C-alpha cells in the first residue's frame, strides 16, 4: 500500500509522488537559468558555480549543443542532465538521417516530454529529475523555447526562467512584457538580448556577476553556440556603461 | 516474463501455495472409486448451493481420457479442464508413436508429472485438483484405479475417495471393503460405492451419479433411475432391521 | 566459389600386432603439385596410450585431433582421472565426426 | 536492467474496487473542465486554456486535437498522458484501419481501439492506468455525428451532451437545461460557450479558450482539387477571432 | 513515510536517491587514491594497505590502464573497478575500431558517465561502490576526471577520493595556488608520491605500499606507464623525506 | 527488487479459495443485472444499464448484449472495457473454427475456450483476472438452446434460467419459483422483465435502462434468427407486459 | 517477500535449509555397502490399508549396476531419475561403457542448486529446491561397491552405510555401531531389516518395506514380497536367539 | 537496521556494506580449514578434508584447473565446482586459442570477475566459497587468495576456513624460512603440514583425512591423498 | 503412382487402393493397406511420396480421434475433409510440403448419405460421385462416366470398380498387384476380403 511512493502508480489522491519528487530534485543544483527571444536570435542565461578550486571551471556547464541548430540548458543533477543530453543528440541526428531535414526545437521537446512522460507511466523506469529548456531559431516559427519537466509536460514560452528562485526571475520578465506590450526583445543584436538577459537576471536575483559566475548560450538562424568567459566580460562591460 | 516463485519452502519444511491447493481439493465435491474383480466404479456427488441446471449440457464429473481409461476429480472445475486435456492428447499421442494406447498407470504418472510440474516452476500455482484415474490396460482384464494431488504423488488404490467428508466414506470403504474378496459383480460394487456416497450425500438420487467401467473400453454412465434403484434397496437393508 | 576443402595428400597405416600396435604416416605435406613441407608430423600421441591421425584435409585433420585431445583432458576432469580405453575413444570420436555430418571432417582418421 | 514488472499494478481490492482505476478518475476530476455538444448537423467539443504561466505561449498548446480528418478528442486530467494517446490512437486509426480498408475508421471503432489502449493499461504487467477521461467528437458516412466519453478503465458511452472534470456535475446539469433533440451548430457552440463560463475563474474568451467542431466537410482545407469525393475534413478547430464573434452574442 | 532508502532508482521525498548515497559511504571506506594533472599528462597514485607480511610486494596492482593512453585508479570497492574498467575497455575498443584513432579523454569520461549513471535508473542493479580517477594524453592536452556513484563527473586540477580525501585534498589546492603555471610531470610524480603518504595518516594504523603511473606527452610519449624502479624509489624518498 | 510490489495475483488462501477471483466476483455483484431465460422455442437475454443520464445516447448504445456469432449471443456484467477483450477473441475462435471445419462453432466448445482463457489469468501470468461474467445464449444443431455462464474463475455450466450481476440471489429465488419447462419464448421474455422488474434498485423499470435480445427459429424460416432489441422495440413490450 | 536465493546471515541459504526439514519428515531410506554388493532398504508407509502398498515405489533403477532409494517429497525425485536414466544411458552411447557411480551422482547434483527467479549464473528455471534426497549405490571397476547421499544442497558424501528420513538420527547411530569393514551382503540385509524396524512407527513386514540390492554380477534388483518376508522371519530367529 | 537491507545483493546498507555478501564470507568461515604456500620453484595446497559421520568420506578440496594450476575450497562445494569449471575452460581457452598457458594472475582477475557480477543484480547471490590458487606459470610459482566479494590477491602463504588464523600467524612469522624451499618439494609440503596443524583443536590429521596438492618448476600440479601423505602425518 | 479410387453409391462409399509398394527394382510388398480410419464412419486413402503418405494419415488420424474424444461427438464427413484440406494448404507453402493425395470416404449419420470427397497435395478438395488420384482417373473415368448411377447399389458399385480395376490391369504399365477394398455405411467400415475374384 504505501509503496504508492516508490514507483509511478496513483495515491489515493491520484498523485504520482515520484514525478513530484522528481521534481525537487531539478533544484539540487542551486542554479537558476533563463531564456528570451531576440527579433532574430534566442538567448539562454545560467549561474555558473564552481566551488571546488580542485576543479576545471572549464568543463563545468549545464548547458549543451543537441544540434547544429538545437541548444539545451538543464536544471537538475549532471549525471541525468547528460543522459538526457545524449539521448536528445541522438534523437537529434536520426530525425535528420530519417526525413530529410533538421529536427525543430519544439519536435525534440515534444519527443523529449513523451519519453519522460513514459518514466511517468511505466513502473521500472525511474523520471529523470530535470528540466529540459530548448532554444534555436526554427526555420518555420523563428526564435523558439520550449520547455521539459518530470511529468511529461512541455510548452513554448515568449521566455522562461527555472530553478529555485524561478518566481523572482518570472515574475520579473512578466512585468517587462506588460509594458512592452509585444513577446519579445525588440533588438537586433543577440549580444544586446544577451545583455538585456543578463540585465534582468541580476535585477530579479539583486545580484551582481563576474564572468565566472555566468554561462551563456545563443541560437541564431543555422547556429547554436555558447560564449566564452571573454565573450562574457565584453558583455559585463556593456551593462556596466549604463548603470 | 512473470517467474516468481509462487511455490516455496517455509521454515518448518511445507510448501504452503501445495498445502493450500489440497484444502481447495477439501473443499471439492466428493468423488469415489472401487474397483470390483472384473471393474471399477467412479462414482461423485452433486452439490446443491443452487439448482436449476440443464444437466444435459453441464459438463460432468467422470471425463474419459480415451475409450479405455476416465478420469474423476475434487477441487477447481476450472484446474481439472487443463489436466484433463493434457492427458486426452497425451493419449493420442502415445498411441501415434508407441502403437497402443496407455496403460493407466502411464497416464496416471503423466497427469501427476504435470502436477508435480506446476508446484516448482516460475510464476505459476498448483493445481487445486486430486484425481482418481481408472480403467483397463489394453488386452489386459485387471481393473485398474490410481489417485493423484497437487504434489505430484499418485499410487493405486482397492477403492479411494476425495473431495469434502472424503474421511467420512474413506472409514466406510476400510471397514466395507475385503481386498479377499472384492466386489465379484459389477452390481455388488456399484451397490458398495452407492452405499459410500450415502453416508455423506443425505439422501441425493440427483446427487448421486455412477459409472461404472469394464475391459475393452466397455464403459457406460447410470441414469437417475438405474442408480435410485440401487439407493431404494439400501434404504431397505437398513429398515429391515 | 569459394571451396572449403581442399586435399593436402599423405598417407597413414596401423596395424594392431598381438600386444603391440603401430601408426605411421609420412612427412609430406603437399598441395596440387607442390611440397608445402617435407616434415610435418601426421600421427599423434594424444595421451592414455592411444595415438592418432586424421588424414585428408589437413585443416580438418588438425581440428579433430585437437578436439579429440580435448576430450581425453576433459575425461579425466568428468570422471576422476580414468584412463580412456581404446574403444571408449573410438566411440568419442564417432560422435565427434557425426556431429558434422552435414558440413563433414575430410579426413579419413585411425587411431 | 530489464523490466522485471511483468504481474499487475491494478489488482482487486477485497471489496471489489480497481483502486488504480479509482486513483486515476480521482485525477481525472481535479482537470479542467472540458465538454461536448452534439447537435443535428454537428458536435462541438470545448476545454479551457489553463495556461500555468502568462510567458507561456497557450497557442503551442492544444488540448483539442485532431485524430482523423472527421474526429476530434479533448480531455480532462494529465495533459501528457492525453498527448500520448492523441499520438496512438493517430495511428492505431491507420494501422488498424485506413491501410486495410482504405477509408478512415468510423467514430465508435477508433474510440473502440483507444478504450483497448487504456483498458490494457490497467491490466498489462508494470503499468498504472492513464489519468484522463476522453471526449471524442466524430462522423461518419453511416452512423452521422457522435460523441463519446472514454475512461481510465477503458469504458466508453455515447453522449448527447456531457462534461468531464472539475466542474463536470454542475455543467452536466446546465447540459440537460439546454439540450434538445433540435439544436443547430451554432447553438450548440453557443450552449457550449454558456456551459463553458460557469467553470472559468479568470479571463474568458478566444485565447483562453479552445473549441473545435465536427460539421460539414471544408474544402477549402482539403490542400488540392481533383477528386470529386474528396470533399475536405469535417473537424475544424475555431480560431481566436471565431469564438470572441460570438462571445459578444453571449 | 519511510523505505525510500530501501530500492536503488526510488527518489525520496528531498529529492535524493539514498542507494547512491550508501554507494558514496563504501567509497569513502576504501584506500586513498589521487590524480595529478600537470603541464603535458597527468599522474595517479594510490596507497595500497599492507594487510600483512603474507602479501607479495608490488604484485597486487590496483591502477588499470585502458587503451594505451589512458589510466584508472579508484577507492571503494576493487571489484567494482575492475568491472567499470572492463567496460571502459570494450567501450575504447569500440571508439577506435569505428572511427581509428583512439578515444579522446573528454569522450572517454562519458562513456563511463553514462554506464555509471544507468546504474542508478533501475531497482534490479546496484550502483556503484566506487569513485574513479582516471585521464590522460590525447590531441588535444592532458585531461583528469574523478567519477561519483552518482554518475557525476568533472575534470580536475587535481583529485583525490578515499580515507584520507579531505588531506589530499588540502595537499592539492596547495599545489594550484603555488603553481599557477603548471607542475611538471616529474615534479607530479614526486608531489603525488608525498601527497599519498601524508594521506596515508588517517590510517597510520596499517602499513602500506605506494603505486604511481603517469602519461606524459614528453615523459612517456602519451602512453600510459607505471612508475618503477628508480623513479619510484626517488618519489619514495622524496616524500619520506618532507613526511618529517 | 520488484518482487516487493508483486500483488501476487495468482495464490491460494489459506482455506484454498483464489483472492482475485473472488475479489472480481464481488465487483461482479455490483454490475447492472443481466437475464437468460432458455424456453421450448428460444432464448432471452435481458440486461439491466447500470447509470444512466437525460444525456446518454440510447440509440448508439451497448454495454451489455454482444453478438458474438450469428447463433451465440451473450449478456456482459462487469467491467466493460475486460468484456470487450474477450468477446473479439471470442468472434476469432468461432470464425477460425468455421473456416477450419466450415460449421459453425458448437455453442459449448466456445463457451469452454473463453472459459479457459479465464482460467489461465488465474494459474500463471500474475495478472489480474478478468471482472467479467457472461451468459451465453446460443444454438446449435447438436443440443438446440442452450444457455451457459462463466464467472472469473474460469467455471461454466448449463441452465434453463439465470442471472449473473446485482441481486442474483433475489433474480434466482424468483426464477425459480415462476420457471417452467415447457415456457415459450414469450413467456420467457414476460419473466425476465418481471424479474428485473423486482430485484431493481432503482425506481422503476423504463426502456431506457434496458437491452433486450433474443434467439429464435423463425417458424416461416428454418433457420436461427437474433434479435437485438431496439429501443422502441423495448418500450413495446414494456407496456405490453404490463409494466408500461 | 525475500529471494528465494538469499543466505541467512549464518551463511546458509534459506530453502535449501528448510528444504531438509522437509526430508527430515519422509520415510525412512537406509543404504550399507559391502565388498559383496550394496543394500537399500525403505520404509513404504502407506497412509491408508486400502491403499496397495505395492505401487510404492521408493527404490528405483538407473543403470544395471547403480540403484537408488529416495526419502522425503518423493514426487520431487521423478525428474532426478529421469536424468539420472539420461546422464547413465548417455554416457554409455558416447563412451561404450559404464558411467561411474561417482560420476552419475555428480551429474544429478549439478541439477540441485539450479533454483531461482533470475540468478546470474546461466538460466536455472526451478522455482525452488528439491524436497528429496537420495541414496545413490552402484558399482563400477574404479571403485567398487558405492553408496553415496545426494542432497538438495548440491553436495554428495560417500558413506559405508547412511539413513534419511525421519528416523536418521537413531537409525544412524545404529549404523555407526553395526557397520565395518567385513560384513557380507546377508548380514547388511538382516542389518537394514533390523534398523528399519526399530525406526518404523508400524511392525515391519514385507509389505511395508522393501529390500534390494546391487552386485557386480547380477546389478541393480528389487527383492519381490517373497524372498524379504523370509529375511524378516530369519531376523526375528537371530533376534530372539539372544 | 541490517534486516532491513540485507534481503538481496543489489541493496548497500546505510554504512555502505553489503550484507548478503558478508552472510556469503560467513559460510567460508564455517568451512573446513585449508592451507596455501609457496617458494620459489613450488607452491602447495595443504587442505583438511572434513567428514559427515565416521561411515561418511572426508570430501574432496582440491581441484586441478589445468597441467600448471589448481586450488584449494572452503565453503560450499557446488560453489567451488561452478568456479574451477570456470577456471578449466578459461585455461583451456588460452591454449587452445593461443597455445599459451594461462598466467595465475589472469586466471584470478577472470575469478575476481565473475564473482563481482553476483554482486551487482538481483536475483543471484554471492559465491559462498573462498577458494586458494597456486600455479607455476611463466614468472615462477603463485598463490592466490580468492574471496566470494570478489576480492582476489597474491601471497606467499595463508589459510582460510575455521581457525585459520592459527595456520596464518604461523605462515607469517615462518615466512622467511619457506619461501627459500625452492628444489625440495617435501620440505614445502612439510611447512604447509605444519601450518594446518596450527589450527587444529578437534582431532590430528589422519591418513584418510589430509589432503595435499604440489605444482612447481617441473612438477605438474598433482594430488595427494590417503597412502601418499601417510609420510607427512 | 498408386492406385487410388473411390465411388460414392446409394448408401455408401467405396475405395479401393493398390497393395503394392515399390521401392527402386523391387516391390517390397503386396498387401499394402494404403488407407487409415479417421472416425467409425470416416476413411480415407492416399497416395503419394514414400514417407510423407503415412506420416500425413496418422497425424490426421491422431488430430480426429482427439476431436472425438474431447467432443465425444464424431465430426461429419464435410468436417473432416475441410480440416484436412486446410492442414494440406497450410503444408504446401511450408519448408517441406507433405506430398500426398488422398479420398475421403465417409458416411454422414446425420444426413444419412455417404460422400466421397477428393483431395490433392495442394489442398484442392472437391466432391464427387467418384474420384481417383494420379493417372488412375485416365483409365478408370471413361468408363465411370458410362456406367455410373446414383441409386447403385454396393453390389452394383463393386462390379464397377472391378470392371475399372480389370481396365487398369490391362492398359496400365506397371504391376500394382490388385487392390483392398473397403465399405463405409451406416454401420462403419468393413474390407472386401474377397476381392481377388469377386
Amino acid at each position: 500500500a504505501g509503496y504508492d511512493r516508490h514507483i509511478t502508480i496513483f495515491s489515493p489522491e491520484g498523485r504520482l509522488y515520484q514525478v513530484e519528487y522528481a521534481f525537487k530534485a531539478t533544484n539540487q543544483t542551486n542554479i537558476n537559468s533563463l531564456a528570451v527571444r531576440g527579433k532574430d536570435c534566442t538567448v539562454v542565461i545560467s549561474q555558473k558555480k564552481v566551488p571546488d578550486k580542485l576543479l576545471d571551471p572549464t568543463t563545468v556547464s549545464y548547458i549543451f549543443c543537441i544540434s547544429r541548430t538545437i541548444g539545451m540548458v538543464v536544471n537538475g543533477p549532471i549525471p541525468d542532465a547528460r543522459n538526457a543530453a545524449l539521448r536528445a543528440k541522438a534523437e537529434a541526428a536520426e530525425f535528420r538521417y530519417k526525413y530529410g531535414y533538421d529536427m525543430p526545437c519544439d519536435v525534440l521537446a515534444k519527443r523529449m516530454a513523451n519519453l519522460s512522460q513514459i518514466y511517468t507511466q511505466r513502473a521500472y523506469m525511474r523520471p529523470l529529475g530535470v528540466i529540459l529548456t530548448f532554444v534555436s531559431v526554427d526555420e518555420e516559427l523563428g526564435p523558439s523555447i520550449y520547455k521539459t519537466d518530470p511529468a511529461g509536460y512541455y510548452v513554448g514560452y515568449k521566455a522562461t526562467a527555472t530553478g529555485p528562485k524561478q518566481q523572482e526571475i518570472t515574475t520579473n520578465l512578466e512585468n517587462h512584457f506588460k509594458k512592452s506590450k509585444i513577446d519579445h526583445i525588440n533588438e537586433e543584436s543577440w549580444e544586446k538580448v544577451v545583455e538585456f538577459a543578463i540585465t534582468h537576471m541580476i535585477d530579479a536575483l539583486g545580484t551582481e556577476f563576474s564572468k565566472n559566475d555566468l554561462e551563456v548560450g545563443v541560437a541564431t538562424k543555422d547556429k547554436f553556440f555558447t560564449l566564452s568567459a571573454e565573450n562574457i566580460e565584453e558583455r559585463l562591460v556593456a551593462i556596466a556603461e549604463q548603470d | 516474463g512473470y517467474d516468481r516463485a509462487l511455490s516455496i519452502f517455509s521454515p518448518d519444511g511445507h510448501i504452503f501455495q501445495v498445502e493450500y491447493a489440497l484444502e481447495a481439493v477439501k473443499r471439492g465435491t466428493c468423488a469415489v472409486g472401487v474397483k470390483g474383480k472384473n471393474c471399477v466404479v467412479l462414482g461423485c456427488e452433486r452439490r446443491s448451493t443452487l439448482k436449476l441446471q440443464d444437466t444435459r449440457i453441464t459438463p460432468s464429473k467422470v471425463s474419459k481420457i480415451d475409450s479405455h481409461v476416465v478420469l474423476s476429480f475434487s477441487g477447481l472445475n476450472a484446474d481439472s479442464r487443463i489436466l484433463i486435456e493434457k492427458a486426452r492428447v497425451e493419449a493420442q499421442s502415445h498411441r501415434l508413436t508407441l502403437e497402443d494406447p496407455v496403460t493407466v498407470e502411464y497416464l496416471t504418472r503423466y497427469v501427476a508429472g504435470v502436477q508435480q510440474r506446476y508446484t516448482q516452476s516460475g510464476g505459476v500455482r498448483p493445481f487445486g485438483v486430486s484425481t482418481l484415474i481408472a480403467g483397463f490396460d489394453p488386452r489386459d482384464d485387471e481393473p485398474k484405479l490410481y489417485q493423484t494431488e497437487p504434489s505430484g504423488i499418485y499410487s493405486s488404490w482397492s477403492a479411494q475417495t476425495i473431495g469434502r467428508n472424503s474421511k467420512t466414506v474413506r472409514e466406510f470403504l476400510e471397514k466395507n471393503y475385503d481386498r479377499k474378496e472384492p466386489p465379484a459383480t459389477v452390481e455388488e460394487c456399484v451397490k458398495l460405492t452407492v452405499r459410500s456416497l450415502l453416508e455423506v450425500v443425505q439422501t441425493g438420487a440427483k446427487n448421486i451419479e455412477i459409472t461404472v467401467v469394464k475391459p475393452d473400453s466397455d464403459i457406460v454412465a447410470l441414469s437417475s433411475e438405474e442408480i435410485n434403484q440401487y439407493v431404494t434397496q439400501i434404504e431397505q437393508e437398513k429398515q429391515e432391521q | 566459389q569459394f571451396n572449403p576443402y581442399g586435399d593436402n595428400g599423405g598417407t597413414i597405416l596401423g596395424i594392431a600386432g598381438e600386444d603391440f600396435a603401430v601408426l605411421a604416416g609420412d612427412t609430406r605435406n603437399i598441395t596440387d603439385y607442390s611440397i608445402n613441407s617435407r616434415y610435418e608430423p601426421k600421427v599423434f600421441d594424444c595421451g592414455d596410450n592411444i595415438v592418432m591421425s586424421a588424414n585428408g584435409f589437413a585443416a580438418d585433420g588438425d581440428a579433430l585431433v585437437k578436439r579429440f585431445k580435448n576430450s581425453v583432458k576433459w575425461y579425466h576432469f568428468d570422471h576422476n582421472d580414468k584412463k580412456l580405453s581404446i574403444n571408449s575413444a573410438a566411440r568419442n570420436i564417432q560422435h565427434l565426426l557425426y556431429g558434422k555430418r552435414f558440413f563433414p571432417y575430410y579426413v579419413h582418421t585411425i587411431i | 536492467m530489464t523490466d522485471r514488472y511483468s504481474f499487475s499494478l491494478t489488482t482487486f481490492s477485497p471489496s471489489g474496487k480497481l483502486g488504480q482505476i479509482d486513483y486515476a478518475l480521482t485525477a481525472v476530476k481535479q482537470g479542467v473542465t472540458s465538454l461536448g455538444i452534439k447537435a443535428t448537423n454537428g458536435v462541438v467539443i470545448a476545454t479551457e486554456k489553463k495556461s500555468s504561466s502568462p510567458l507561456a505561449m497557450s497557442e503551442t498548446l492544444s488540448k483539442v486535437s485532431l485524430l482523423t480528418p472527421d474526429i476530434g478528442a479533448v480531455y480532462s486530467g494529465m495533459g501528457p498522458d492525453y498527448r500520448v494517446l492523441v499520438d496512438k490512437s493517430r495511428k492505431v486509426a491507420h494501422t488498424s484501419y485506413k491501410r486495410i480498408y482504405g477509408e478512415y475508421p468510423p467514430t465508435k471503432l477508433l474510440v473502440s481501439e483507444v478504450a483497448k489502449i487504456m483498458q490494457e493499461a490497467t491490466q498489462s504487467g508494470g503499468v498504472r492506468p492513464f489519468g484522463v477521461s476522453l471526449l471524442i467528437a466524430g462522423h461518419d458516412e453511416f452512423n452521422g455525428f457522435s460523441l463519446y466519453q472514454v475512461d481510465p478503465s477503458g469504458s466508453y458511452f455515447p453522449w448527447k451532451a456531457t462534461a468531464i472534470g472539475k466542474g463536470s456535475v454542475a455543467a452536466k446539469t446546465f447540459l440537460e437545461k439546454r439540450w434538445n433533440d433540435e439544436l443547430e451548430l451554432e447553438d450548440a457552440i453557443h450552449i457550449a460557450l454558456l456551459t463553458l463560463k460557469e467553470s472559468v475563474e479568470g479571463e474568458f474568451n478566444g485565447d483562453t479558450i479552445e473549441l473545435a467542431i465536427i460539421g460539414d466537410e471544408n474544402p477549402d482545407l482539403l490542400g488540392y482539387t481533383g477528386i470529386p469525393t474528396d470533399k475536405g475534413p469535417r473537424f475544424r478547430k475555431l480560431t481566436s477571432q471565431e469564438i470572441n464573434d460570438r462571445l459578444e452574442a453571449l | 513515510g519511510t523505505g525510500y532508502d530501501l530500492s536503488n532508482s526510488v527518489f525520496s521525498p528531498d529529492g535524493r536517491n539514498f542507494q547512491v548515497e550508501y554507494a558514496v559511504k563504501a567509497v569513502e571506506n576504501g584506500t586513498t587514491s589521487i590524480g595529478i594533472k600537470c603541464n603535458d599528462g597527468v599522474v595517479f597514485a594510490v596507497e595500497k594497505l599492507i594487510t600483512s607480511k603474507l602479501l607479495v610486494p608490488q604484485k597486487n596492482v590496483k591502477i588499470q590502464v585502458v587503451d594505451r593512453h589512458i589510466g584508472c585508479v579508484y577507492s571503494g570497492l576493487i571489484p567494482d573497478g575492475r568491472h567499470l574498467v572492463n567496460r571502459g575497455r570494450e567501450e575504447a575498443a569500440s571508439f577506435k575500431k569505428l572511427y581509428k584513432t583512439p578515444i579522446p579523454i573528454p569522450a572517454f569520461a562519458d562513456r563511463l558517465g553514462q554506464y555509471v549513471q544507468a546504474h542508478t535508473l533501475y531497482n534490479s542493479v546496484r550502483p556503484f561502490g566506487v569513485s574513479t580517477i582516471f585521464g590522460g594524453v590525447d590531441k588535444n592536452g592532458a585531461h583528469l576526471y574523478m567519477l561519483e556513484p552518482s554518475g557525476s563527473y568533472w575534470g580536475y586540477k587535481g583529485a583525490a577520493t578515499g580515507k584520507g580525501r579531505q588531506s589530499a585534498k588540502a595537499e592539492l589546492e596547495k599545489l594550484v595556488d603555488h603553481h599557477p603555471e603548471g607542475l611538471s610531470a616529474r615534479e607530479a610524480v614526486k608531489q603525488a608520491a608525498k601527497i599519498i603518504y601524508l594521506a596515508h595518516e588517517d590510517n597510520k594504523e596499517k602499513d602500506f605500499e605506494l603505486e604511481i603511473s603517469w602519461c606524459s606527452l614528453s615523459e612517456t610519449n602519451g602512453l600510459h606507464k607505471f612508475v618503477k624502479g628508480d623513479l619510484l624509489q626517488e618519489a619514495i624518498d622524496f616524500a619520506q623525506k618532507e613526511i618529517n | 527488487g520488484s518482487r516487493r510490489y508483486d500483488s501476487r495475483t495468482t495464490i491460494f488462501s489459506p482455506e484454498g479459495r483464489l483472492y482475485q477471483v473472488e475479489y472480481a466476483l464481488e465487483s461482479i455483484s455490483h454490475a447492472g443485472t443481466a437475464i437468460g431465460i432458455m424456453a421450448s422455442d428460444g432464448i432471452v437475454l435481458a440486461a439491466e444499464r447500470k447509470v444512466t443520464s437525460t444525456l446518454l445516447e440510447q440509440d448508439t448504445s451497448t454495454e451489455k448484449l454482444y453478438k458474438l456469432n450469428d447463433k451465440i449471443a451473450v449478456a456482459v456484467a462487469g467491467l466493460t472495457a475486460d468484456a470487450e477483450i474477450l468477446i473479439n477473441t471470442a468472434r476469432i475462435h468461432a470464425q477460425n473454427y468455421l473456416k477450419t471445419y466450415n460449421e459453425d462453432i458448437p455453442v459449448e466448445i466456445l463457451v469452454r475456450r473463453l472459459s479457459d482463457i479465464k482460467q489461465g489469468y488465474t494459474q500463471h501470468g500474475g495478472l489480474r483476472p478478468f471482472g467479467v461474467s457472461f451468459i451465453y445464449a446460443g444454438y446449435d444443431d447438436r443440443y438446440g438452446y442452450q444457455l451457459y455462464t462463466s464467472n472469473p474463475s474460469g467455471n461454466y455450466t448449463g441452465w434453463k434460467a439465470i442471472s449473473v450481476g446485482a441481486n442474483t440471489s433475489a433474480a434466482q429465488t424468483l426464477l425459480q419459483m415462476d420457471y417452467k419447462d415447457d415456457m415459450k419464448v414469450d413467456d420467457a421474455i414476460e419473466l425476465a422483465l418481471k424479474t428485473l422488474s423486482k430485484t431493481t434498485d432503482s425506481s422503476a423499470l423504463t426502456y431506457d435502462r434496458l437491452e433486450f435480445a433474443t434467439i429464435r427459429k423463425g417458424a416461416n424460416d428454418g433457420e436461427v434468427y437474433q434479435k437485438i432489441f431496439k429501443p422502441q422495440e423495448i418500450k413495446d413490450i414494456l407496456v405490453k407486459t404490463g409494466i408500461t | 517477500d525475500r529471494g528465494v536465493s538469499t543466505f541467512s546471515p549464518e551463511g546458509r541459504l534459506f530453502q535449501v535449509e528448510y528444504s531438509l526439514e522437509a526430508i527430515k519428515l519422509g520415510s525412512t531410506a537406509i543404504g550399507i555397502a559391502t565388498k559383496e554388493g550394496v543394500v537399500l532398504g525403505v520404509e513404504k508407509r502407506a497412509t491408508s490399508p486400502l491403499l496397495e502398498s505395492d505401487s510404492i515405489e521408493k527404490i528405483v533403477e538407473i543403470d544395471r549396476h547403480i540403484g537408488c532409494a529416495m526419502s522425503g517429497l518423493t514426487a520431487d525425485a521423478r525428474s532426478m531419475i529421469e536424468h539420472a536414466r539420461t546422464a547413465a544411458v548417455t554416457h554409455n552411447l558416447y563412451y561404450d561403457e559404464d558411467i561411474n557411480v561417482e560420476s552419475l551422482t555428480q551429474s544429478v547434483c549439478d541439477l540441485a542448486l539450479r533454483f531461482g527467479e533470475g540468478a546470474s549464473g546461466e538460466e536455472r528455471l526451478m522455482s525452488r529446491p528439491f524436497g528429496v534426497a537420495l541414496l545413490i549405490a552402484g558399482h563400477d571397476a574404479d571403485d567398487g561397491y558405492q553408496l553415496f547421499h545426494a542432497e538438495p544442497s548440491g553436495t554428495f558424501y560417500r558413506y559405508n552405510a547412511k539413513a534419511i528420513g525421519s528416523g536418521s538420527e537413531g537409525a544412524q547411530a545404529e549404523l555407526l555401531n553395526e557397520w565395518h569393514s567385513s560384513l557380507t551382503l546377508k548380514e547388511a540385509e538382516l542389518l537394514v531389516l533390523k534398523i528399519l524396524k526399530q525406526v518404523m512407527e508400524e511392525k515391519l513386514d514385507e509389505n511395508n518395506a522393501q529390500l534390494s540390492c546391487i552386485t557386480k554380477q547380477d546389478g541393480f534388483k528389487i527383492y519381490d514380497n517373497e524372498k524379504t518376508a523370509e529375511l524378516i522371519k530369519e531376523l526375528k530367529e537371530k533376534e530372539a536367539a539372544e | 537496521f541490517r534486516n532491513n537491507y540485507d534481503g538481496d545483493t543489489v541493496t548497500f546498507s546505510p554504512t555502505g556494506r553489503l550484507f548478503q555478501v558478508e552472510y556469503a564470507l560467513e559460510a567460508i568461515k564455517q568451512g573446513s580449514v585449508t592451507v596455501g604456500l609457496r617458494s620459489n620453484t613450488h607452491a602447495v595446497l595443504v587442505a583438511l578434508k572434513r567428514n559427515a559421520d565416521e561411515l561418511s568420506s572426508y570430501q574432496k578440496k582440491i581441484i586441478k584447473c589445468d597441467e600448471h594450476m589448481g586450488l584449494s575450497l572452503a565453503g560450499l562445494a557446488p560453489d567451488a565446482r561452478v568456479l574451477s569449471n570456470y577456471l578449466r575452460q578459461q585455461c583451456n581457452y588460452s591454449s587452445l586459442v593461443f597455445n599459451r598457458k594461462l598466467a595465475v594472475e589472469r586466471a584470478g582477475h577472470l575469478l575476481c570477475d565473475k564473482a563481482q557480477k553476483n554482486t551487482q543484480s538481483y536475483g543471484g547471490r554471492p559465491y559462498g566459497v573462498g577458494l586458494l590458487i597456486i600455479g607455476y606459470d611463466k614468472s615462477g610459482a603463485h598463490l592466490l587468495e580468492f574471496q566470494p566479494s570478489g576480492n582476489v590477491t597474491e601471497l606467499y602463504g595463508t589459510a582460510i576456513g575455521a581457525r585459520s588464523q592459527g595456520a596464518k600467524t604461523y605462515l607469517e612469522r615462518t615466512l622467511d624460512t619457506f619461501i627459500k624451499i625452492d628444489g625440495n618439494p617435501d620440505e614445502l609440503i612439510k611447512a604447509g603440514v605444519e601450518a594446518i596443524s596450527q589450527s587444529l583443536r578437534d582431532e590430528s590429521l589422519t591418513v584418510d583425512n589430509l589432503s595435499i596438492a604440489i605444482v612447481g618448476k617441473d612438477t605438474p600440479f598433482t594430488i595427494y591423498d590417503g597412502e601418499a601423505v601417510a609420510k607427512y602425518i | 503412382m498408386d492406385i487410388i479410387l473411390g465411388i460414392r453409391v446409394q448408401d455408401s462409399v467405396i475405395l479401393a487402393s493398390s497393395k503394392a509398394v515399390t521401392r527402386g527394382i523391387s516391390v517390397l510388398k503386396d498387401s499394402d493397406d494404403k488407407t487409415r480410419q479417421l472416425s467409425p464412419h470416416t476413411l480415407m486413402s492416399f497416395a503419394g511420396e514414400a514417407g510423407d503418405t503415412v506420416q500425413f494419415a496418422e497425424y490426421i488420424q491422431a488430430n480426429i480421434q482427439l476431436y472425438s474424444i474431447r467432443e465425444d461427438y464424431e465430426l461429419s464427413p464435410q468436417a473432416v475433409s475441410s480440416f484436412v484440406r486446410q492442414e494440406l494448404a497450410k503444408s504446401i507453402r511450408s519448408r517441406r510440403p507433405y506430398q500426398v493425395n488422398v479420398l475421403i470416404g465417409g458416411y454422414d449419420k446425420k444426413k444419412n448419405k455417404p460422400e466421397l470427397y477428393q483431395i490433392d497435395y495442394l489442398g484442392t478438395k472437391v466432391e464427387l460421385p467418384y474420384g481417383a488420384h494420379g493417372y488412375s482417373g485416365f483409365y478408370t473415368f471413361s468408363l465411370l462416366d458410362h456406367h455410373y448411377r446414383p441409386d447403385m447399389t454396393t453390389e452394383e458399385g463393386l462390379d464397377l470398380l472391378k470392371l475399372c480395376v480389370q481396365e487398369l490391369e490391362k492398359r496400365m504399365p506397371m504391376d500394382f498387384k490388385g487392390v483392398i477394398v473397403k465399405i463405409v455405411d451406416k454401420d462403419g467400415i468393413r474390407q472386401v476380403d474377397d476381392f481377388q475374384a469377386q
